[PDB]
């Protein structure tokens, strides 16, 4: 898993947000995009930003035109599903994206 | 008149706080689907102060 897309129509006549994770970099972008019918990662611009054995956890929420990201990392044993235990996610970013959101999709 | 400056006079629903929306689809003002053409109850949602 290496990115996400969020929006109302997700492409075409409305704005949407893209996130991509790129080995050492991260890229975040907003546009009236026209992505693929079946998106991929491997071998306009009205906002832009740049920077089993493990479980990565995230929360995405949109409030007052800001988009808030929280995250956590942990090692794990359980192969089947989310492990019984406890840790709390901590804030990464609070982005002034302004768009409306209704749908999302994972990139992998 | 200067027409570089525009305001939206019609929308489907009110903005959420700090919501931004640049979309330019034809506003359907009534019963009939507009399919991206102007007409009776089918309007461009932007206007200018001029
Ligand atoms: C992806 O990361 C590589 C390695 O840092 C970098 O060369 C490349 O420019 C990044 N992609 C973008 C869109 O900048
Ligand atoms: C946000 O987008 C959805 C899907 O198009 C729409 O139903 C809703 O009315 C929009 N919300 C606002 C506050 O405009």
């Amino acid at each position: 898993i290496r990115g996400w897309i969020f929006g109302t129509t997700l492409d075409s006549k409305t704005q949407s947000l893209l996130i991509v994770n790129n080995a050492t970099n991260v890229v975040i972008k907003v546009c009236e995009f026209q992505f693929c019918n079946d998106p991929f990662l491997g071998v306009n611009c009205t906002f832009e930003y740049v920077s089993f054995k493990n479980l990565r956890e995230f929360v995405f929420k949109n409030i007052d035109g800001y988009f808030k990201i929280y995250s956590k990392h942990t090692p794990i044993n359980l192969v089947r599903g989310l492990p019984q235990g406890f840790s709390a996610l901590e804030p990464l970013v609070d982005l002034p994206i302004g768009i409306n959101i209704t749908r999302f999709q994972t990139l992998l | 008149g200067n027409y570089n400056y525009l305001y939206r006079l019609f929308r489907k629903s009110n903005l959420k706080p700090f919501e931004r929306d640049i979309s330019t689809e034809i506003y359907q003002a009534g019963s009939t689907p507009c399919n991206g053409v102007k007409g009776f109850n089918c309007y461009f949602p932007l206007q200018s102060y001029g």
